């Protein structure tokens, strides 16, 4: 059937599933950033900005 | 930016006398130090004696003076240690031995008066070059 | 005659395959160019040839071939009449024509094919009795040759040898080793480090009495082939046609081509130093033999003395005992050569002799040596990669060894090359597979 | 039995045996075997070896302090030269890893083994029915392995200058031999680099040529691959179109059409250009270096007016005077 | 409409096809080529490099270049009518204005013969891998002779146009940025190299596996222009290498693909390794061997004997190789070996 | 197999085109070779003659050293007799 690198041309015209995918993206984008964030937080030191 | 005659003004001899260069003699004498000398003397240095080389200064302070055209005209007749207390003409070519270093056998002493102003000439031009080794290559 | 519908124009000379005449043609006007060039070029080396000079320091390759068996030089390689060598230029120069001359003519004029006019000279690739025939005629010439030189030596004048008593010159060798476990021991000796094989040999009566042997060996067997046919399993292993006649002397020169190269590079003896240059390992021994001497002189103990590393700065022990050189030169300790024999002892290198026998000819010798090493770049410009422009030299024996394996190499290409046409001819499949009988097709799947 | 002998030359040059052993192979097979187990447990076990014969043991293997990129083989010492060091010719197993005897045995059965491969690929070729000379081909790979291991260490006098079995050591291998031979500036290896170079660039070439012009079977959501069939009669591409496209980006003549001779350049181009390259490291291996264009423009009062190729000396300079620290005792390098 | 009849005239099939793209192709491509060789010939590095760099001063075809600006200008685009040439001709070819010029119009250059490439494909209505494949040169180009200067001081330290000039490019890279100790230089060779291997070896394979077309022993003349059966038995070729190697490709299509990848790939690799260069970011050391060589002075590698190597190369090079820097190093400070 | 051109073969041979070229090419050549010989190459390109890449004592190098004042430095360096 589909070779690999290929699986996701099954969204090439399904404006539905397109969205749903993107917005998948789109949570791991942001999902990244919230808890990239709280890794810097839990690690980064204050104590002189000089 | 030339080999203006005022560069091929070397001493004649130890009483500050000086001799003149011409553009035909440097190149040939150029060509004769290749012929005979380049071999062990390339670029000013000794290869066989890294300790000992034709700098000027070097020659000026050798014993007796090597630093003029009479003084290496006459140390390429009958070679000396660098304090002369000791003939080389043996292990170093000269005419005294020219049986013994064939390259040595045409060479007269028009040929002698012309490598001698090549090693008083160069330096002038290459400056540091002249002297020192792969460090200024 | 022959054009496109035999082979392609860039295939021209495979036209001649079956056309006797005509190849004769060519390996006459061909012999004519080897010879022609042998004696255009000595004269071209001459005419530039400065007696007072050192021969490796004028890009000769030739008179130095010819001083070595003798002709034009004397005391140490000293060069006292350049006739010999005008002549030997000369002649050759002439024969070139003459050789062309037939040549030109059997492949524009005489016959284009012999077997008709003289079965004597046509010949059949596949009549194993021809070839055989031919080949032992050839095995004669050669063998004559081989006695020419042994001639040369011992009446006619004699060679130049290096290791002569009084120092290099020309010597009647007037006693050749006949002695075959001597002789052929040197094909059972190793080709690496130490036994050197052939190029071990380091005197004149073995490279002289080897070539009585040779001669005869040769001649002997050129009898016979004119005396024979190949017997049975010699048919059943080898191809008999024009290529595969090829390919075998092909794979032939090549070997020789290799054992040339090392050769010139490492023997000391047919390839005098006094002519060529200094070895490769002669040269790096000369730079440890003359700071020893150096150094000695200004009071340094050459025998205690600790380099860097804690080896030795001027002398050191090989894996086998022996005292050698110290520095990267211990690498060369194999190295035996006139000017450092004297100062050999039982167990090498000796430290009273290297304290008070070191004679001024020696150093000198070592200096000469030392300054004209094999290095250079290919627009001649002695020394290393990094030198300066002055002194213009690449010693003849880079040229020579350098030439001759890439020579070497693309004979051994050859060799293969026409080897697996011959195969292919012969069977019958050095032009496609048959389409329709596709022998692969036939044979079970391995998958 | 047929005849035991009879049957086993039957055997060994079957050509339907899933690997053909041929009669090289009787040679290549044993001496490959030895080459490869003996490097595995060298590159991964084997003790510090004293390469430049200065007892300065060089540690190559990977349980002695080394990974995948540093270690490797370490060649024989220098103190043992051309010599020949089987282990019958070490008192011990201890000295013979001390000298870089597992070099020795490495080389010597590769080359030997990779011969015979060559030897092979004719045999195969033979008993097929198809035309030879693609041992030829191999013939341009393997001249360079001989230059490398074995003609360019004879040339220098000894084993311990041949190239290490590893990758750092090639480094190695490559930037001292420019310092001492000035290779970019030698022909052989530019026409080396061309063949390699082009070979590359052809073989993108043709490449893409021939997959853009193949003939459409597929569907739209199915692999282009399986539009060919193993065993097939007519070709799978458009070889006109291919020609067509081609004979349009630069002009038609300097465009090929037959494929017979589009494949014979795409062979001989990196075989003969590796060939030089082989003969280069082949030459240089008896000092006959690269152009040495240096102080060669110089003024008209003789100064001394540097180029490009000036400073490359002084790059080569510097691995020159830092290679082999302790090794040197006297001015000039000859060896 | 004259557009019509503007390309009508382009897409005309000439002897040399012109083409839309052709209109940015031609003028880049002879004026790179020009420039070249007009400055290999007549233009000086003196101003520049302190360097003479063209035929008109003694330099032969491996010593000739055009040579990049000096430090000074960063990385100006230097325009023939810039700030710095100010419309002089003469100034502009002493300030390595040639440099810029050679640069960005070759840049454009090779933008347009894809571009070509992409519309001749079109036209002839054949697949663009052509033009994907032709990726590769241009990330190598744009990566080396832009992206990398781009990063440094200025287009000083860019490769000059010319043989020499690059083998000191290579050189430099070695002692400076130990290049090839790096994991995508090497994906680099591994791919020009192999790639290499898959020319003549697929060559000679199909040359020496051809079926007889022809009753002739040069068999070139044996083929079909026009298409039909295989010219060369790919039934017998898998089982050859399927008996030689253990391996054999057995579908064409993906044989030829295969010849794409390889050396496309591998140009792609040594192009990401060289943008990190231009940070500086290289692959130079590793910590865990300087650590142990640190403490221990008798663990040796032939990694630590590279690094010895380019502090030599750096050491001696650097004076003359950045003249900017106004550098003296005493006979003392140089970094030696024994005796050499 | 063809376009509008006429086939170059044709033209090389036609004893017109050499007619035409015999003077044409030695033309440009000649030309050229003055381009050099009358020094006006030297001009047009700022390159030094073998007599002027240092004043007679100096041995530095006319370092071009910022860009803006670029012009304005190298004239400057042609001062010295350079
Ligand atoms: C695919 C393409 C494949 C291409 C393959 C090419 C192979 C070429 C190899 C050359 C063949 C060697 C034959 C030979 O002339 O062999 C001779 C050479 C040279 O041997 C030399 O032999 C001696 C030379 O002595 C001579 O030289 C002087 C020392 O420098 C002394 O003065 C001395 O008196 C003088 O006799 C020394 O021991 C040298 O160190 C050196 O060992 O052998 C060697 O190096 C070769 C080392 C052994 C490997 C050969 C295996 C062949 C199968
Ligand atoms: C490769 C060497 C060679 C060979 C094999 C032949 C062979 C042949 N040549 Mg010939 N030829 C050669 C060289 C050679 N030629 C050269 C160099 C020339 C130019 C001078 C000619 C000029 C030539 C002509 C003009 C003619 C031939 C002809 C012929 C054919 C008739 C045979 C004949 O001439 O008998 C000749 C008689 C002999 C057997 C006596 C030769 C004895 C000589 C004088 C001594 C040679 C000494 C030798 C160099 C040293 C070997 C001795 C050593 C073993 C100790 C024959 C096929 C003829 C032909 O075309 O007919 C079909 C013919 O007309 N040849
Ligand atoms: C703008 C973003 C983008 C988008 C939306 C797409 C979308 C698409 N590409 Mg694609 N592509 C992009 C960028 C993008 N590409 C880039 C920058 C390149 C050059 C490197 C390519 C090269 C490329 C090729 C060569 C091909 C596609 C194909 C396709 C289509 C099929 C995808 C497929 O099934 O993959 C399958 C995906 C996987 C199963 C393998 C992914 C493994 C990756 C390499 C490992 C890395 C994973 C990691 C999380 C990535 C981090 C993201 C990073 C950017 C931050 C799809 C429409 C294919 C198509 O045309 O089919 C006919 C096709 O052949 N693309
Ligand atoms: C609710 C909306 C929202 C808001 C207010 C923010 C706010 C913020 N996000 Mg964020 N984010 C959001 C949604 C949002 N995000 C979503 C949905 C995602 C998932 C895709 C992310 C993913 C994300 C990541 C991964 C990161 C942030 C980060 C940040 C912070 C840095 C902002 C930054 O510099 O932007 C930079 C803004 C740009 C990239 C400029 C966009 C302009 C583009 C180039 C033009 C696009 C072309 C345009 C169409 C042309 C037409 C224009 C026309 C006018 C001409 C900031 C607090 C960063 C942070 O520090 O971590 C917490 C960070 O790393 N966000
Ligand atoms: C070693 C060099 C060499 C030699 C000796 C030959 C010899 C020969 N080739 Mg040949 N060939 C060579 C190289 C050589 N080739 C090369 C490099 C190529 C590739 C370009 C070819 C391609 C080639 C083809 C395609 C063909 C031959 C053929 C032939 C044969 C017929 C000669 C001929 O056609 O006369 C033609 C006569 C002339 C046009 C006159 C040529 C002028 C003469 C021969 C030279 C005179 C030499 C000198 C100046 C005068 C000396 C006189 C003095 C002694 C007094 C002949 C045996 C043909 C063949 O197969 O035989 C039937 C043939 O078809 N060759
Ligand atoms: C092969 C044996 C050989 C050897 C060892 C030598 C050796 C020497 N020759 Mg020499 N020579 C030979 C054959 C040989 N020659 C021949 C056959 C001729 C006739 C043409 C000459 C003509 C000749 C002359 C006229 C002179 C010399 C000189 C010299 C000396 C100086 C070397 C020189 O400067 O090289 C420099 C040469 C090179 C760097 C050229 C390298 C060429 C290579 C082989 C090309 C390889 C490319 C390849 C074939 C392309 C094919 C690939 C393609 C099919 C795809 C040197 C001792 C000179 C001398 O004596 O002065 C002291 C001198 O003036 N030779
Ligand atoms: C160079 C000229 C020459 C040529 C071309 C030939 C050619 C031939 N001779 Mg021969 N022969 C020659 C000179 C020559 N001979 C001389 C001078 C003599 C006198 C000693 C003989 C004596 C002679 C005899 C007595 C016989 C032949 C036979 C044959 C034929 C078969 C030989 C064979 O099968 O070898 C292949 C041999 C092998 C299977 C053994 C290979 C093992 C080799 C020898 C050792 C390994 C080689 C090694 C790589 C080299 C290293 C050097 C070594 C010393 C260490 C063949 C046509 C035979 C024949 O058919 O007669 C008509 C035969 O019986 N010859
Ligand atoms: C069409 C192909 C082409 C292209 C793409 C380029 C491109 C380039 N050339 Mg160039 N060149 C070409 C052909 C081409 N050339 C030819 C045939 C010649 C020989 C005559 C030259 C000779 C040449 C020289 C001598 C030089 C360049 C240079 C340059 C570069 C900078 C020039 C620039 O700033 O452009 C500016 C871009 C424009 C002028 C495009 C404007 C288009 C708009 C739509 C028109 C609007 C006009 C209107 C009045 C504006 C109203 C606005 C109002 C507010 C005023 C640039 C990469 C320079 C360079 O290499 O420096 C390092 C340089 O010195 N070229
Ligand atoms: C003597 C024997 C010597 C042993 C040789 C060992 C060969 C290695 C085989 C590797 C697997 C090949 C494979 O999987 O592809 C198997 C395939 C063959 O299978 C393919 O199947 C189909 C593809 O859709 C097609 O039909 C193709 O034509 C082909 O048949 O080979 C290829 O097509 C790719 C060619 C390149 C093969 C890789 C070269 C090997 C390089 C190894 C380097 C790594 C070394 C690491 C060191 C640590
Ligand atoms: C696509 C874009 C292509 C652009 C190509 C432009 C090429 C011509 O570029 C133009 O060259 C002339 C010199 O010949 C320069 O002209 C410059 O030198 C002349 C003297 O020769 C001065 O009088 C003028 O004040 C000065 O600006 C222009 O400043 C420059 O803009
Ligand atoms: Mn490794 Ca060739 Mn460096 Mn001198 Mn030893
Ligand atoms: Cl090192
Ligand atoms: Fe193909």
């Amino acid at each position: 059937g589909l070779p690999w690198y290929r699986v996701h041309t099954v969204l090439i015209n399904d404006p539905g599933r397109l969205i749903a995918a993107h917005l998948m993206h789109t949570a791991l984008v942001a999902g990244w950033a919230g808890s990239m964030a709280l890794y810097e937080l839990a690690t980064f030191d204050p104590s002189d900005p000089v | 930016a030339e080999l203006t005659p005022e560069v091929l003004t070397v001493p004649l001899n130890s009483e500050g006398k000086t001799i003149t260069l011409t553009e035909k003699q440097y190149l040939e004498g150029k060509r004769l130090f290749q012929y005979a000398c380049a071999s062990c003397h390339v670029g000013g240095i000794t290869k066989t004696n890294p300790s000992l080389d034709l700098r000027t200064e070097t020659l000026a302070l050798a014993t007796p003076p090597r630093d003029n055209i009479e003084g290496l005209v006459d140390y390429m007749k009958n070679p000396t240690t660098y304090d002369g207390e000791q003939e080389i003409a043996e292990v170093h070519p000269s005419l005294r031995s020219a049986d013994i270093f064939p390259k040595m056998r045409n060479l007269t002493e028009k040929d002698l008066v012309a490598i001698a102003g090549h090693i008083l000439v160069e330096p002038k031009i290459l400056g540091d070059k002249w002297g020192g080794g792969k460090v200024y290559y | 005659d022959q054009e496109s519908s035999g082979f392609a124009w860039w295939a021209g000379n495979a036209r001649l395959i079956n056309l006797s005449g005509k190849l004769l043609g060519a390996h006459v006007a061909h012999a004519g160019l080897i010879v022609f060039w042998a004696g255009a070029m000595t004269l071209f080396e001459l005419a530039h040839f400065i007696p007072e000079k050192p021969m490796y320091e004028q890009g000769l390759i030739l008179i130095p071939h010819i001083a070595t068996l003798g002709w034009g030089v004397g005391p140490g390689g000293e060069v006292v009449d350049t006739f010999p060598f005008f002549v030997v230029g000369v002649v050759h120069l002439i024969s070139s024509a003459v050789l062309g001359f037939g040549g030109v003519y059997h492949a524009i004029r005489g016959p284009e094919t012999l077997e008709e006019y003289s079965s004597f000279f046509g010949y059949d690739w596949k009549d194993k009795n021809k070839m055989t025939t031919i080949l032992g005629f050839h095995l004669i010439v050669l063998g004559i040759g081989a006695l020419l030189l042994v001639a040369k030596a011992m009446f006619f004048g004699g060679l130049y040898d290096t290791w002569a008593p009084g120092g290099g010159d020309v010597r009647v060798i007037t006693n050749p080793t006949l002695d075959p476990r001597v002789i052929f021991g040197y094909l059972l000796k190793s080709p690496f480090g130490g036994e050197g094989w052939i190029v071990s040999v380091n005197n004149l009566e073995d490279v002289v009495g080897g070539h009585i042997w040779i001669g005869l060996i040769c001649i002997a067997g050129g009898i016979w082939h004119i005396l024979t046919t190949p017997f049975g399993w010699a048919r059943r292993a080898f191809i008999w046609s024009g290529e595969a006649y090829l390919s075998y002397s092909l794979g032939a020169l090549s070997m020789m081509g290799f054992i040339a190269t090392c050769f010139v590079w490492f023997n000391n003896t047919v390839y005098p130093s006094e002519f060529y240059g200094p070895t490769g390992p002669e040269a790096s021994q000369a730079q440890a033999m003359t700071f020893l001497i150096r150094d000695q002189k200004l009071g340094a103990n050459v025998g205690s003395a600790q380099g860097p590393t804690g080896l030795g700065k001027y002398l050191m022990r090989s894996p086998t005992g022996e005292i050698i050189f110290g520095g990267e030169t211990m690498r060369f300790w194999d190295f035996r050569g006139p000017w450092l024999e004297p100062l050999r002892g039982p167990n090498g290198l000796d430290l009273n002799k290297i304290k008070n026998d070191i004679q001024p000819w020696q150093e000198r010798r070592a200096a000469e040596y030392m300054t004209h090493a094999p290095l250079g770049s290919l627009n001649s410009v002695g020394g290393v990669a990094t030198e300066i422009n002055s002194v213009n030299f690449v010693s003849p024996r880079s040229w020579l060894a350098t030439s001759h394996f890439v020579l070497a190499f693309f004979f051994l290409v050859g060799h293969l090359w026409h080897a697996g046409r011959a195969r292919a001819a012969a069977a019958g499949f050095e032009k496609g597979i048959d389409r329709e009988s596709e022998p692969v097709l036939s044979m079970p799947s391995l998958d | 039995s047929a005849n035991l002998w009879e049957r086993f030359c039957n055997w060994v040059t079957s050509t339907d045996n899933r690997l053909y052993v041929g009669w090289f192979g009787v040679i290549m097979i044993p001496t490959l075997l030895a080459a490869t187990i003996c490097f595995v447990i060298a590159f991964i076990a084997a003790p510090p070896v004293d390469i430049d014969g200065i007892r300065e043991p060089v540690s190559g293997s990977l349980l002695y302090g080394n990974n995948i990129i540093t270690g490797a083989v370490v060649p024989s010492s220098n103190a043992i030269g051309l010599h020949f060091y089987p282990i019958w010719e070490a008192a011990s197993l201890d000295e013979w890893l001390y000298n870089g005897g597992p070099y020795q045995l490495i080389i010597f059965h590769f080359l030997l083994g990779a011969s015979c491969y060559m030897g092979r690929q004719w045999e195969l070729s033979y008993r097929l029915g198809m035309r030879p000379w693609i041992c030829v081909a191999y013939s341009a790979p393997l001249a360079s392995a001989f230059a490398v291991f074995l003609i360019y260490p004879i040339g220098q006098g000894s084993f311990s200058d041949g190239m290490p079995l590893g990758i750092s050591g090639t480094f190695n291998f490559m930037i001292v031999f420019q310092a001492e031979h000035n290779i970019l500036m030698h022909p052989f290896h530019q026409l080396g680099v061309a063949g390699v170079f082009g070979g590359a660039l052809f073989c993108a070439m043709h490449g893409s040529l021939v997959t853009s012009s193949l003939i459409r079977e597929t569907t739209e959501t199915e692999s282009a691959n399986y539009g060919y069939k193993f065993g097939q009669e007519e070709e799978t591409y458009n070889i006109v179109a291919a020609h067509g496209y081609f004979g349009r980006l630069i002009f038609q003549y300097a465009s090929f059409n037959n494929s017979r001779s589009l494949h014979f350049f795409l062979a001989a181009w990196p075989v003969v250009g590796v060939w030089f390259t082989a003969l280069g490291i082949s030459t240089m291996a008896f000092n006959l270096n690269g152009f040495n264009f240096n102080h060669s423009v110089i003024d008209a009062k003789g100064n001394v007016i540097n180029t490009w190729a000036d400073i490359i000396n002084r790059a080569n300079l510097g691995m020159e005077v830092m290679h082999e620290r302790n090794a040197h005792n006297f001015p000039l390098d000859l060896a | 409409g004259w557009f019509d009849i503007l390309d009508d005239w382009l897409k005309r099939d000439r002897f040399v096809f012109v083409g839309w793209s052709g209109i940015l192709l031609f003028p880049c491509a002879y004026l790179a080529l020009g420039g070249w060789l007009t400055g290999t010939t007549f233009v000086t590095s003196w101003y520049t490099h302190g360097l003479a760099s063209s035929y008109l001063e003694g330099c032969n075809f491996l010593t000739v270049a055009v040579s990049t600006p000096a430090n000074s200008m960063g990385h100006s685009l230097l325009l023939l009518w810039g700030p710095e040439a100010q419309g002089d001709f003469t100034r502009w070819c002493q300030l390595g204005g040639l440099w810029t010029f050679i640069a960005l119009h070759g840049a454009f250059g090779l933008i347009g013969f894809m571009l070509r490439q992409f519309e001749i494909a079109r036209l002839v209505g054949v697949r663009p891998y052509n033009a994907i494949a032709f990726s590769a040169p241009i990330a190598v180009f744009v990566s080396v002779f832009l992206i990398y200067p781009l990063g440094q001081s200025s287009w000083f330290f860019a490769p000059s146009f010319g043989v020499a000039a690059i083998f000191r490019f290579l050189l430099f890279f070695q002692g400076f940025h130990n290049w090839t100790l790096n994991p995508f230089h090497m994906m680099g060779v591994a791919g020009v190299l192999g790639g290499a291997l898959l020319c003549a070896i697929h060559g000679a394979t199909v040359e020496n596996t051809l079926f007889q077309d022809g009753e002739g022993a040069s068999t070139f003349r044996a083929f079909n222009p026009t298409q039909a059966e295989e010219t060369y038995s790919m039934v017998t070729a898998n089982r050859f290498w399927s008996q030689i190697f253990g391996i054999a490709f057995s579908n064409k299509r993906w044989l030829h693909f295969f010849m794409l990848f390889v050396p496309v790939t591998g140009l792609w690799m040594s192009a990401i390794g060289v943008v990190g260069l231009a940070l500086n970011l290289r692959s130079y050391d590793f910590i865990s061997q300087e650590i142990r060589a640190a403490e221990d002075p008798e663990f040796e590698t032939f990694y630590t004997k590279n690094l010895l190597l380019n502090e030599g190369i750096r050491a001696w090079m650097a004076p003359q190789d950045q003249p900017h820097e106004n550098f003296v190093f005493p006979e003392e400070v140089l970094p030696r070996g024994n005796a050499l | 197999g063809t376009t509008g051109e006429r086939p170059f073969s044709d033209i090389i041979t036609s004893v017109r085109y050499w007619v035409i070229h015999s003077i044409t090419i030695p033309a440009l050549f000649i030309a050229g070779w003055l381009f050099v010989s009358t020094g006006l190459a030297y001009d047009v390109f700022g390159t030094p003659r073998p007599d002027s890449y240092y004043a007679q004592e100096q041995r530095s190098i006319p370092l071009v050293t910022d860009r803006f004042e670029a012009k304005q430095q190298v004239e400057t360096f042609l001062e010295q007799l350079k």
